[PDB]
RNA sequence: UGUUACAAUACCAUUUUUUGGCAGGACGGGAAGAGGAGACGUCGCGACCCUCGCAGGUCGCUUGAUGUUUCUUCUUCCCGUUC
């Protein structure tokens, strides 16, 4: 589970390659280095992200293909960006009805390839409580769509 | 030091700007190793919309330490 | 002597220097160079009292007070150094 | 085709009386006569005359060696 | 300073200005220049990138030490 | 706590001795460093820690149990800080002519 | 000599940006770099604080008014790596 | 043709900024591993683009999954590149 | 003889007033350029005035939006640039 | 032809007014001593504040640094 | 013998380091009603456009962002934080 060995020994300019190291629950990101601006947790076990208090410098928080079955209304960081949630274990919209206090500089929000994204009445209720966002799912919004939240 | 190449602003007319957004007009007659510029026809611009012929050909010489700039008007 | 020889004894030493713009820095200087230019670490800048530019270069750090690893401060910015009373 | 140093000179033979500008101090001006320099333009000037520039008034100061690193700009009338 | 070179300094200029990039060389006059250097004024808010810039000895208040090399 | 995520680092390459060490580095950083030691470099770190004089003999003790000329001079300090304790340097570490000459240099000052 | 003189006078014949002290940027190609820093600039595209924007043949601004210059990024690769 | 570390990119829609572009080319392919470079050019190379992973077999898994999905509007394809990318 | 000649023009040259003070260790007040009144004890002289002062009671003045109050701290130890020295000066 | 240090060293001993770099702040005094770098050393200094008088302040010392110009009244 | 690192010796006057400096209650966001606005530029969300391939220019913004520069708030609802 997260050993903080793990967490230093991946960094380069394009981030933290922390990608195939599947591990559990975030118990020491006290460990990061500080000028990190993507955080690349993919191809991990995850089923929640905890553990992101302030830590004001993430613009891409990858995500992606993890057992993630949550994502979360208080979890902090603040300049997300870019954020990809694709390929995982979410199946419910409240799962994910706390994305209204995700923050308001949040603008790339994939979830391609999961169980919530085959729904019908589906970017309605996602530009619900997330209306300022630019892409999703790899598409593009347009601000008469945004008429629909 | 080095000498300032300024060989090819010589004889030229040239704008100096100065310090507290001055800038002054002038033909170049010679300069030194800290750059202390001597203006032939100086011709201080001021402001709103005069234009101050100050020296037309009492050759002033203006201090080093308060060119900004300077652009030749001829090539 | 020369007093930039009398900084060089201060190696180690918890001081409390003061810049220009009105940066309180407090820390720890490793060393100082011939021209007065001081490296520092374990060190927090606070800006003093106003809360009224500078303030603008203390938020430019992980810094109001803001606690930097290791701080290299121009030798000119300084306006005084307090040194340790039991000096 | 002068250095300037052989142009500031040209003032003090002739005698010239002689208007310079403070560095960044816009409002004020010095007028006068140029009676000796150095090596660094640090200059002593006669009949020494301040110019507001915001009807431009005087008041007489006479004998003044004014600092060069203040002196900006050298001219005359 | 030569044991900071090639590290990411955020360096403080005298108007306020932070910059960020990575240390290609100093000198006498604390003269740097900055590979990769991105220039930000206000303070992630107000920032523009620059590339390989000079900075003169001249403008710094200080500089610090953002992040390790690859 | 911090000691029981710490805890579980630690049990589940000196990184687990080094952020339950470094980061409280004092007594806590103290009980980590030396239970890891009990569980060179190592011991000189935590010699630095201690940095009483009981302590510090037992710690010399415990590096000579098991770099030997450079500890000999820490021995050396140690004992300056003796004989007896240069004597049980030698015993254990037997390079070290230009120091037995300094120390006999000692008893040849007292003479 | 100075490492960022000396690269600055490998920087001629390519296109900069000078940052002045007052706030002025001038884009433009350097030509002839001074051992000061003193650089004489040609074809410049001069931008004001305010934004007032103008363009300008010949340039030369001294030393002790430049903030920072911008030169290309080919220099970065040789002959200061070492 | 070869099998290698780059990814070549094809059919892209055009309408869309170049710098919106490689990100949404980046956050696409993090779930294939690590994304290292994506070198790209509207300088009439518009159109077509190269992304070069960091595992030789992480390309193998995108190109067999990625070719064919719409991404702002246009199904894309994802092809081997013919020589590995340079710098 | 380098020294000598740089010493005695410091000797009878304006250097006075910091080699005075020191000498019978009488407080200076030195007003600088950000209105720090300090009046202090000088322990050493140097060619740019940097000094180094010992009990320094720095003085400065705050201005708010009423009556402009009077701020001063003690400083047992102090080093100072003498960048911001405008004036020294002696009381007796 | 009156060169600086030829101007300044003859000006010892006479009631001289030195305005400072700020123009908040003036000096009468009578000049003591004059390095080569220009340092002024003032006895019976009384300070000139915006142009009228702040007080009687004694044996003063006033860097190169601010030194504007220099009078003799 | 060579290489690297750190100290000693050799050094305030305009372009660098010896300064032209100073002067229930609170909070935030969005919407509506009643008594912030105009310039100059600098980068973005859409496109009826342009353009057509392997080595971003133009037009809207139908309430996009942002630095100079001049002039002169209250009420109601909704959502978060705190006691």
């Amino acid at each position: 589970k997260f050993t903080p060995s793990i967490v230093i020994d991946p960094q380069y300019y394009v981030d933290l390659q922390l990608e195939t190291d599947s591990e559990s629950m975030p118990s020491s990101l006290k460990h990061l280095t500080k000028p990190t601006h993507i955080l690349d947790l993919t191809n991990n076990d995850l089923i929640m992200i905890p553990d992101l208090s302030r830590r004001d410098d993430i613009h891409t928080l990858l995500l992606g293909r993890n057992n993630i079955v949550e994502v979360d209304g208080r979890l902090l960081p603040m300049n997300v960006q870019n954020l990809t949630l694709s390929n995982n274990s979410i199946r419910r919209f409240e799962d994910l009805q706390r994305l209204r206090r995700a923050p308001r500089t949040l603008k790339n929000l994939t979830l391609i390839g999961n169980q919530v994204c085959h729904l019908a009445n589906y970017r309605e209720h996602v530009l619900r409580l997330v209306p300022h966002l630019e892409t999703l799912d790899f598409q593009n919004v347009t601000a008469e769509e945004r008429k629909s939240a | 030091v080095s000498t300032p190449e300024l060989k090819k602003y010589m004889d030229k007319k040239i704008l100096l700007n100065i310090n507290g957004s001055r800038k002054v007009a002038g033909i170049l007659r010679g300069y030194d190793i800290f750059l202390n510029v001597v203006l032939d026809d100086a011709m201080e611009i001021n402001g709103e919309d005069p234009a101050n012929n100050h020296q037309l050909g009492l050759q002033t010489v203006i201090r080093g330490n308060s060119i900004i700039s300077l652009e030749a008007l001829d090539a | 002597m020369k007093l930039v020889n009398f900084l060089k004894k201060l190696r180690n030493e918890q001081v409390t220097i003061e810049l220009k713009n009105g940066t309180t820095v407090w820390g720890t200087l490793q060393s100082v160079s011939p021209q007065m230019n001081a490296i520092l670490t374990d060190v927090k800048l606070t800006l003093p009292q106003p809360r009224l530019i500078a303030m603008a270069s203390l938020y430019l750090t992980g810094g109001n007070i803001a606690s930097l690893q290791y701080i290299n401060i121009r030798g000119n910015t300084i306006r005084q150094i307090i040194l340790p009373d039991s000096l | 085709m002068v250095p300037p140093i052989n142009c500031i000179f040209n003032f003090l033979q002739q005698q010239t009386p002689v208007t310079i500008w403070l560095f960044e101090q816009i409002g004020i001006r010095i007028k006068g006569k140029i009676v000796g320099f150095d090596e660094f333009m640090n200059v002593v000037i006669d009949e020494a005359v301040e110019i507001p520039v915001n009807v431009e008034k005087g008041t007489p100061l006479g004998k003044i060696l004014l600092k060069g690193d203040n002196i900006t700009l050298i001219t005359s009338a | 300073l030569a044991n900071l070179i090639d590290y990411k300094l955020r360096v403080l200029t005298q108007d306020g200005r932070v910059y960020i990039g990575q240390l290609m060389a100093f000198d006498k006059h604390m003269n740097l220049v900055l590979n990769e250097c991105i220039e930000e004024r206000v303070p992630k808010v107000e920032k523009r990138v620059l590339g390989l810039t000079i900075l003169r000895g001249e403008q710094i208040l200080s500089t610090v030490v953002e992040d390790k090399p690859l | 706590d911090e000691d029981v995520a710490f805890e579980y680092e630690i049990q589940k390459n000196i990184l687990t001795w080094k952020r339950y060490i470094e980061y409280w580095k004092d007594k806590q950083i103290r009980w980590l460093y030396e239970r890891f030691c009990s569980q060179t470099s190592i011991w000189e770190d935590y010699i630095r820690w201690e940095s009483e004089t009981s302590r510090i003999f037992w710690l010399f003790q415990r590096c000579l149990k098991s770099d030997c000329d450079r500890i000999c001079l820490s021995y050396l300090e140690l004992a300056i800080e003796i004989r007896h304790a240069l004597a049980s340097s030698l015993m254990k570490m037997e390079m070290h002519r230009k120091v037995w000459d300094p120390v006999i240099k000692f008893v040849e000052e007292k003479v | 000599n100075g490492i960022p003189v000396k690269l600055l006078n490998e920087a001629q014949g390519h296109i900069v940006s000078l940052e002045l002290t007052t706030g002025a940027t001038y884009r433009g190609k350097l030509v002839e770099s001074e051992d000061s820093m003193n650089v004489q600039l040609r074809d410049v595209i001069a931008t004001e604080p305010q934004g007032a924007v103008t363009h300008m043949d010949q340039i030369f601004v001294r030393g002790s008014q430049i903030k920072f210059i911008v030169v290309p990024d080919l220099l970065k690769n040789a002959p200061l790596f070492k | 043709t070869e099998a290698k570390n780059t990814l070549y990119v094809s059919q892209l829609n055009e309408k869309i900024n170049m710098q919106r572009l490689r990100v949404n080319l980046f956050l696409l392919f993090a779930t294939f591993g690590e994304v290292l470079k994506v070198s790209m050019n509207f300088k009439k190379q518009r159109g077509q683009a190269f992304i070069t992973m960091r595992t030789i077999d992480q390309a193998s898994l995108a190109q067999i999954s990625l070719n064919g999905e719409r991404f702002f509007g246009k199904p894309l394809k994802v092809e081997f590149s013919k020589s590995e990318t340079k710098t | 003889e380098l020294e000598e000649l740089e010493e005695f023009e410091f000797k009878h040259g304006p250097m006075s007033l910091i080699n005075d003070a020191m000498v019978t260790r009488t407080p200076v007040i030195i007003s600088l350029r950000n209105n720090h009144k300090i009046i202090a004890r000088v322990k050493a002289f140097d060619r740019h005035c940097n000094m180094v002062l010992e009990n320094v009671k720095e003085l400065w003045t705050e201005k708010k939006g009423k009556n402009v109050i009077n701020r001063e701290r003690f400083i047992s130890k102090l080093f100072l640039r003498g960048d911001s020295v405008i004036v020294v000066l002696k009381t007796p | 032809p009156v060169n600086p240090k030829p101007f300044l060293k003859g000006l010892v001993n006479h009631r001289v007014g030195v305005k400072l770099k700020f123009n908040s702040t003036e000096y009468r005094g009578t000049l003591v001593s004059t390095d080569n770098y220009f340092n002024l050393q003032l006895n019976e200094a009384e300070e000139f504040v915006a142009g009228v008088s702040h007080g009687t302040l004694g044996e003063i010392f006033i860097r190169c640094n601010n030194v504007l110009y220099i009078r003799e009244l």
